[PDB]
RNA sequence: AGAGUGUAGCUUAAAAGCACCCAACUUACACUUAGGAGAUUCAAUUGACGCUCUGA
C-alpha cells in the first residue's frame, strides 16, 4: 500500500480504472469460498443436497 | 498558540480588496488590519 | 397497549424537551450566560476565532445557546498634524456560554489566553445588556 | 498526623509579540493571500490607478505611483520596535523583558541551613488565613514590588506533597498586567524562565511535574 | 434593534467586470492540493497537542482536588468556590512590536 | 525494590466501528459533498521496552 501511494503521488485520484482481471483473480484465490458459500446458501443448495 | 486563528480567510463572495496594514496607537505597536487602499502606514492620534 | 406488556415503548415526548440566574451553590457553580465579546478590526479575524472558540466549545460538550455579532462603529478620526481621513472600523462578536462548574472556567480562561490571535482583545461580562 | 501547611504560586506572563510562522504555515498564508486576492471584487486604488491611466492613454493618442511612493517613504521613516530582543541580550536570565513570543515564569533561588532544593516561589499559608490571601501576601512581599496580579479562580492548579511528618505544596496561577519592580540588582537571585530552561534548571522531581499543566505554547 | 453589517452593499452589483479571469495549471493545482493536505496535517497534529495539554492539565487539577480534600476537609468548599474577580475581565491579545 | 499492566482517544472485534480536521452550503453550530494521519514494541504459551500506584 506505502508503495502504491508512493508511485500514485494523489496526482492519480484527482481518476485510476484499475484492473479487474487481476481482482478477479485475487477473489477467487483467497474469499471466493466464502462468497459461494454465500451464494449456495441463498440458492438453496446445502438444505437439498446435503439436507 | 498565537497564529492559529491568525491564518483566515475571507468567506464571503462580494467584497473588495484588502491589504495588509500597519496600524499604529497611541500605545505603540503595528496590528495586521485589513484595511481599505494598500495603505502601508496609518498612524492613530 | 395499556394492559398488555408493551406499553410506552412508543413514547418519545418524555425525551425531547420541546418546551438566567446565576446558580452558586455550596459545591457546585454555574455561572449566568457568559457573554464573551470579540473586539477587533479586522472581520475575517474574529469570524475565525469565533468559529474557533464555538469548535473548542463543542468539543468541551459546553452549551452555546447564542452567538449573534453586534454592529459595526464607523469612527471616523482625523489624523491632524493637514486634514487625513481614515474612517475605521470595530467589530465584535458575541458568544455566549452556560456550561461551566468550578475548574473548566479556568481551564477555558487558559486555553483562551493560549491561543490568543493577533489584534483581538476580549471583555467577558454577563448577557445583561440592550442590543 | 501533623500536616505541614505550606503554598506556593505558578507565576505567569502574558505574551506581547506574536510567535514565528512555520515555512508550510508561511506557504499557506501565502497561499491565502493569493486566493483572496483573486477572489476580491475590484478595489478603490486599482479603480483610480487602471481606468485613469486608460483614459490617460487615451487622450494622449487622439494617482497610484505618487501614493505609493509616499507609503514607502513613510514606511521607511518610522522605525518599527526591536522585535528580537533575546539575542541581543542572551545573559539577561533576571529581565522581564527577555522574553515576548514564550510565556514567562518566575524563578527564586532560595538556600536553607538544612537543604538547599531549588525553591519555586513558595508560600506558607495559615491554618485562619486563605490561600488567596497567602498567595497574594507572598506576592507583594517577597517579590518586593507593585504588581497587578489579574488572578482567575480560587481553585488551584497542581499539588505536591512530602513526607519524611507530612507536607504539602499548594501552587496557583496569577497573570500580570503591570510589573514595576524596585531595584531588580537585588540580592534575591530571582529569574525569568519560560518552559526549555524549566525543565534544564528544574532538578527535583516535585517540580520536574509542574510543567505538566504549564502552557507550553 | 439587532441590524448586522453582512448584507452585501449595493456598490457590488455594477462593479464586476475587473477580474473575470480565473486561470490555473495542473501543476499549481496539484501544489495547492499538497499545501492543504500539509497545512490539515499540521493542525490536527496541533489540535491534537492541544487535547493532550488539557488533559494534563484536568488531571493534575483533579489530583489537587483530591489531595486538597483528603488533606484539608474544611477547604474544599473554599476552593470551589468561584470568586467574585470575572465580570471586567478584560485583555488584548498579542501585538507584533513592543511600545 | 514490589504490584497493576500491553491495539492510536474508546471497544464481554479479530486489522472493523465510534473520535479529528482541512475546502463548498453557514452570523455561528449542525447536516451534507470531497481526503488523510492513524496502532498488537520486539524476541521465541513465555522473556525484556512504554505508563499508574506502593517506597527509598
Amino acid at each position: 500500500i506505502q508503495e502504491l501511494r508512493a508511485n500514485v503521488e494523489e496526482r492519480a485520484a484527482r481518476t485510476a480504472s484499475v484492473p479487474l482481471d487481476a481482482v478477479r483473480a485475487e477473489w477467487e484465490r483467497t474469499c471466493g469460498p466464502y462468497h459461494k458459500q454465500r451464494l449456495a446458501e441463498y440458492y438453496g443448495l446445502y438444505r437439498d443436497l446435503f439436507h | 498558540d498565537s497564529s492559529r486563528a491568525s491564518l483566515t480567510r475571507v468567506h464571503r463572495q462580494a467584497y473588495a480588496r484588502l491589504y495588509p496594514v500597519l496600524l499604529v496607537k497611541q500605545d505603540g505597536s503595528t496590528i495586521h488590519i485589513r484595511y481599505r487602499e494598500p495603505r502601508r502606514m496609518l498612524a492613530m492620534p | 397497549y395499556k394492559t398488555k406488556p408493551t406499553h410506552g415503548i412508543g413514547k418519545y415526548k418524555h425525551l425531547i424537551k420541546a418546551e438566567v440566574r446565576a446558580i452558586n451553590l455550596g459545591t457546585d457553580y454555574e455561572y449566568g450566560v457568559l457573554n464573551i465579546h470579540l473586539t477587533a478590526y479586522d472581520m475575517t479575524l474574529a469570524e475565525s476565532y469565533a468559529q474557533y472558540v464555538h469548535n473548542l466549545c463543542n468539543s468541551l460538550s459546553i452549551k452555546v445557546e447564542e452567538s449573534y455579532a453586534m454592529p459595526t462603529k464607523t469612527i471616523e478620526v482625523l489624523q491632524l498634524q493637514m486634514l487625513l481621513d481614515s474612517v475605521l472600523t470595530t467589530h465584535e462578536r458575541v458568544v455566549q456560554i452556560s456550561g461551566l462548574s468550578a475548574t473548566f472556567a479556568e481551564i477555558f480562561l487558559e486555553i483562551i489566553q493560549s491561543s490568543l490571535p493577533e489584534g483581538v482583545r476580549l471583555s467577558v461580562k454577563e448577557h445583561t445588556e440592550e442590543d | 498526623s501533623p500536616w505541614r501547611l505550606l503554598g506556593a504560586l505558578c507565576l505567569q506572563r502574558p505574551p506581547v509579540v506574536s510567535k514565528p510562522l512555520t515555512p508550510l504555515q508561511e506557504e499557506m498564508a501565502s497561499l491565502l493571500q493569493q486566493i483572496e486576492i483573486e477572489r476580491s471584487l475590484y478595489s478603490d486604488h486599482e479603480l483610480r490607478a487602471l481606468d485613469e491611466n486608460q483614459r490617460l492613454a487615451k487622450k494622449k493618442a487622439d494617482l497610484a505611483q505618487d501614493l505609493e511612493d509616499m507609503w514607502e517613504q513613510k514606511f521607511l521613516q518610522f522605525k518599527l520596535g526591536a522585535r528580537i530582543t533575546e539575542a541581543d541580550e542572551k545573559n539577561d536570565r533576571t529581565s522581564l523583558n527577555r522574553k515576548l513570543d514564550r510565556n514567562l515564569v518566575l524563578l527564586v533561588r532560595e538556600k536553607f541551613g538544612d537543604q538547599d532544593v531549588w525553591i519555586l516561589p513558595q508560600a506558607e499559608w495559615q491554618p485562619g488565613e486563605t490561600l488567596r490571601g497567602t498567595a497574594e501576601r507572598t506576592l507583594a512581599t517577597l517579590s518586593e514590588n507593585n504588581m497587578e496580579a489579574k488572578f482567575l479562580g480560587n481553585a488551584p492548579c497542581g499539588h505536591y506533597t512530602f513526607k519524611f511528618l507530612g507536607a504539602k505544596v499548594f501552587f496557583f496561577k496569577a497573570l500580570l498586567l503591570t510589573g514595576d519592580f524596585s531595584q531588580a540588582g537585588n540580592k534575591g537571585h530571582h529569574v525569568w524562565v519560560t518552559k526549555d530552561e524549566l525543565g534544564d534548571y528544574l532538578k527535583p522531581k516535585y517540580l520536574a511535574q509542574v510543567r505538566r499543566f504549564v502552557s507550553d505554547l | 434593534i439587532p441590524i448586522e453589517d453582512f448584507i452585501t452593499p449595493l456598490k457590488f452589483l455594477d462593479k464586476a467586470r475587473e477580474r473575470p479571469q480565473v486561470e490555473l495549471t495542473f501543476e499549481e493545482t496539484e501544489r495547492r492540493a499538497l499545501l492543504l493536505k500539509k497545512w490539515s496535517l499540521y493542525k490536527q497534529q496541533e489540535r491534537k497537542m492541544e487535547r493532550d495539554t488539557i488533559r494534563a492539565m484536568l488531571e493534575a487539577q483533579q489530583e489537587a482536588l483530591e489531595e486538597l480534600q483528603l488533606e484539608s476537609p474544611k477547604l474544599h468548599a473554599e476552593a470551589i468556590k468561584r470568586d467574585p474577580n470575572l465580570f471586567p475581565f478584560e485583555k488584548e491579545g498579542p501585538h507584533y512590536t513592543p511600545p
